[PDB]
């Protein structure tokens, strides 16, 4: 266990950020429980053993509740995080007996791809005015994982995802419900599911779905 | 003849349950006897020792205290609250002036050790410590009254006191 | 295990079958955890809405395996009670206590919202696969407390899960079930039902059949 002193928190890159070139992974430590007295925070960033650089360090902030709260970020290579380097934090302060250091990295197993189905609505719920289009993702592995929907360009914004589950072969699945006007699905519009997920080629599916 | 007058050991006239606790009289005795003689709530005790001890207090022990020796009149009484809690907010005084200190200890059930500790005035965290340790403001000012609790883990567990009013006189 | 502040205690309410059917029996159960073998003794009162009550069973105390303890006290509540909302208090007693711990639980307040349950049939291109995912959608439901079992032909079908109920954007919930058949199964003509438990349903039960049509 533990006594007094600040307390340290380690928190993973946003998996849609791990999967498109364009967009930049980070990995983020913040320190909370900072007294006034002694302020000062030092942090040391290690992948694999490896002291780094280049960590955006930011000035404390005085939080409501009197103490000071302090972040450093470290930006981190897509391919570094997918093959699963293990990151992490030290932060040492005066308030502390000995550093303190935490550990991430992406879970552990072999990936799996992910299978993407379109379901339309069922025949009894074509009554009511508003309609299901169903997304199902299923076998994929790990969770960490990126679902949308869209139509005609703009990304369409009625729809609920479940949390991952884990499927009975130890992959997970989920299912994607998207609310549309029944008029739209009458009229023949195409919606489609776009899933992210770094079993995927190239990190990325769409399945299309539209009026048989 | 002097009155007699009780005091307390330690000065928190506010203690938690399972507290120790010490009465005192200061009052001269006579040749003859130096008995005294203790009250709580005009009920009379039986020990006629000049301290009144108390190992572990219960609710039951607050209430009056007074007490009289052979050369003195009976004393003034004095208040004891026994509270039921995890944490008391606990003072030296109670009643302030511009320009006095302030000193505020967040007492804990049976010392237990205290950590990440929050002194809070109107609900906004005020000052902080690592480790249980009392909260003094040097010189008081108006802006300083307010209602005024603590709170901090009691290994795992995050307890708050009851809150105590505070307000500034004089100027 | 210093154990400073004493115990834990946590409420738990009773499963969703047992709450919708007359023959089975639903209980409020009360676990208190860190319970230091120094002093043990664990006393149990048991309030319903605000009244005591007696008819509880305290299980044994359980050493786990970080030298802590477990006591259980269950207590098994009348269908009408939990449904209507009574409200249920445990308070729990130790010496490790400056007072005792007080937690109460009750059904999720609000106009229940009956589900609609929905068969989906598989996907076109999952039948390139031998094995075929039969879906179940069942939604705008209130409360979260539902249940949803597979059967076909009589005997319950098994191999199957159902994901947790989730929040809707009109304020009630929906969830799906899946059932993994292989696809001769699904081919031959064979008929799969998902069946549905909830408060609000007509009779506590809806049944949805699905087969190649
Ligand atoms: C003084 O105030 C500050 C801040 O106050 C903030 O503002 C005021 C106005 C109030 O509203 C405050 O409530 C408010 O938070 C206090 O700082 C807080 O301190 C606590 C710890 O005491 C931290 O709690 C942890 O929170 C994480 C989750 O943190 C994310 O989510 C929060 C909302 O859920 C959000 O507020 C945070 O900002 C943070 O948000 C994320 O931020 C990152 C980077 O910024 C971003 O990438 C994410 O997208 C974003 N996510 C969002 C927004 O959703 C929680 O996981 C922790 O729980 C773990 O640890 C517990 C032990 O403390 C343990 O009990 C739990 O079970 C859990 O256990 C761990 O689980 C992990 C993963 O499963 C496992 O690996 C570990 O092994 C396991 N065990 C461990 C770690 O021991 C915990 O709940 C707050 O984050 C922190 N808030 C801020 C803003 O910094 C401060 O305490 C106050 N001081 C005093 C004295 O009161
Ligand atoms: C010493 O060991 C014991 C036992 O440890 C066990 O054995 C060892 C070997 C390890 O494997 C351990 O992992 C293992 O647990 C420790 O006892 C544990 O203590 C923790 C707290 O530190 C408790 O956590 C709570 O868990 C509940 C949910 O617990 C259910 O689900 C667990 C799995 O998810 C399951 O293991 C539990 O048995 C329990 O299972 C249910 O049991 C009932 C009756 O038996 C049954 O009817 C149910 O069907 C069954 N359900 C199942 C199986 O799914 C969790 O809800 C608690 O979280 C709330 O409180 C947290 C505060 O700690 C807070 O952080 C959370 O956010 C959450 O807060 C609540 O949130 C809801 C909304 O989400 C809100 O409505 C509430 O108001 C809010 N606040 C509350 C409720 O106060 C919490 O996480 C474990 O249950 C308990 N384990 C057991 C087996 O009893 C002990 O801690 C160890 N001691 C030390 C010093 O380490
Ligand atoms: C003394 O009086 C207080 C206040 O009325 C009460 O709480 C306490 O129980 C009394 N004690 C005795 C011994 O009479
Ligand atoms: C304890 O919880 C309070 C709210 O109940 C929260 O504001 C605070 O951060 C915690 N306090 C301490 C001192 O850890």
């Amino acid at each position: 266990e533990l006594l007094g002193g600040p307390s340290v928190f380690l928190f993973p890159p946003k998996p849609k950020d791990t999967l498109m070139i364009s967009r930049t992974p980070e990995v983020t430590c913040v320190v909370v429980d900072v007294s006034h007295e002694d302020p000062e925070v030092k942090f040391n960033w290690y992948v694999d053993g490896v002291e780094v650089h280049n960590a955006k360090t930011k000035p404390r902030e005085e939080q409501y509740n009197s103490t000071y709260r302090v972040v450093s970020v470290l930006t981190v290579l897509h391919q570094d995080w997918l093959n699963g380097k293990e990151y992490k934090c030290k932060v040492s302060n005066k308030a502390l007996p000995a550093p303190i250091e935490k550990t991430i990295s992406k879970a552990k197993g072999q990936p799996r791809e992910p299978q993407v189905y379109t379901l339309p609505p069922s025949r009894d719920e074509l009554t009511k005015n508003q309609v299901s289009l169903t997304c199902l993702v299923k076998g994929f592995y790990p969770s960490d994982i990126a679902v949308e929907w869209e139509s005609n360009g703009q990304p369409e914004n009625n729809y609920k995802t479940t949390p991952p589950v884990l499927d009975s072969d130890g992959s997970f699945f989920l299912y994607s419900k998207l609310t549309v006007d029944k008029s739209r699905w009458q009229q023949g519009n195409v919606f489609s599911c776009s899933v992210m997920h770094e079993a995927l080629h190239n990190h990325y599916t769409q399945k299309s779905l539209s009026l048989s | 003849l002097p009155k007699a007058v009780v005091f307390l050991e330690p000065q928190w006239y506010r203690v938690l349950e399972k507290d120790s606790v010490t009465l005192k009289c200061q009052g001269a005795y006579s040749p003859e006897d130096q008995s005294t003689q203790w009250f709580h709530n005009e009920s009379l005790i039986s020990s006629q020792a000049s301290s009144y001890f108390i190992d572990a207090a219960t609710v039951d022990d607050s209430g009056e205290y007074r007490c009289q020796t052979q050369l003195s009149t009976l004393s003034d009484p004095v208040q004891l609250e026994v509270h039921i809690g995890w944490l008391l907010l606990q003072a030296p005084r109670w009643v302030f002036k511009e320009e006095d200190p302030i000193h505020l200890r967040c007492h804990s059930w049976k010392n237990t050790a205290l950590h990440k500790v929050t002194y809070l005035q109107n609900g906004k965290g005020r000052k902080y410590f690592h480790h249980n340790s009392d909260f003094y403001i040097p010189k008081a000012t108006l802006k300083d009254s307010g209602s005024y609790f603590c709170r901090g883990l009691f290994g795992s567990k995050n307890v708050s006191s009851e809150t105590v009013q505070i307000t500034i006189t004089q100027g």
